[PDB]
């Protein structure tokens, strides 16, 4: 991260939020919150807001929660998109961990 | 050879999960004059019934976060276990046969850490390694 690496992320979730499709058919958007978000959360070295982040994390769990309630197109690419790309794998899970990850750096069955 | 009848569903779920390393357990009722092999549901069908389980709760070694206690702990079965079945959850939990693990809060109990581990006779092996490396097999 030397030319951009701050926007990397925001950009990122803005095209997310952005698209607002209930099914996650868009390659770039699924990619982007599957890849940059994990990547966004462990570069500390980019200073950003704490409520940025956690409007991308929750964008992000709305994106997954989404795409996981939405029908998709055995686990094999999608009819329109290519496997890689739209693969969403846990998406509360993830999402909740994103949270978690994000609110910890954010100066601090039946389970719940 | 002895002659005896197989229930038509236990006989498909054989191959369900065996057609590639299996094994076929059952319970055979020798009920009116007559051998009757049936899966152990259709053997509580038949006609006592007292049902014994295991879901111990160990009081867990690991004192760590909430997040380590709970979310981390849980995926400890695909180490080297095999003979297991995978279905994938977005909510997060580990549910193959009669396995649950994410249970409650990390410590309800006025000690260390608590969680509910539960297994069945024919799951036994990974309820067993759960509990003995969860007894004191994960320090901090």
């Amino acid at each position: 991260v030397v030319q951009h690496g701050v926007g990397l992320g925001e950009a990122l979730l803005e095209a997310e939020t952005i698209e607002e499709q209930e099914s996650p058919v868009n390659c770039f958007r699924k990619l982007f919150v599957c890849d940059v978000l994990p990547l966004i959360i462990n570069n500390h070295d980019v200073r950003l807001p704490a409520n940025l982040l956690y409007k991308y994390l929750n964008k992000a769990a709305e994106f997954y929660i989404n795409y996981v309630t939405r029908s998709t197109q055995q686990k094999y690419i999608i009819e329109g998109l290519t496997e890689k790309s739209s693969q969403i794998v846990d998406p509360w899970e993830r999402l909740f961990k994103i949270l978690n990850v994000v609110g910890m750096r954010c100066e601090w069955y039946g389970d719940i | 050879s002895i002659p005896v009848g197989i229930s038509l569903g236990l006989l498909k779920r054989e191959m369900a999960q065996g057609l590639l390393p299996r094994l076929l357990h059952g319970t055979l009722i020798m009920k009116d004059s007559n051998f009757r092999l049936v899966s152990s549901e259709q053997a509580l069908k038949e006609l006592a019934e007292h049902q014994l389980r295991f879901t111990c709760r160990v009081h867990l070694h690991d004192t760590r976060k909430e997040q380590e206690t709970a979310l981390r702990v849980y995926s400890h079965l695909k180490s080297v276990l095999k003979d297991h079945c995978v279905q994938h959850l977005p909510d997060g939990s580990v549910t193959v046969e009669s396995v649950l693990l994410q249970a409650a809060a990390p410590s309800e109990d006025p000690g260390t850490k608590v969680l509910l581990v539960s297994w069945t006779y024919q799951d036994e092996e990974l309820g067993s390694f759960l509990t003995s490396l969860l007894k004191k097999g994960l320090p901090q």
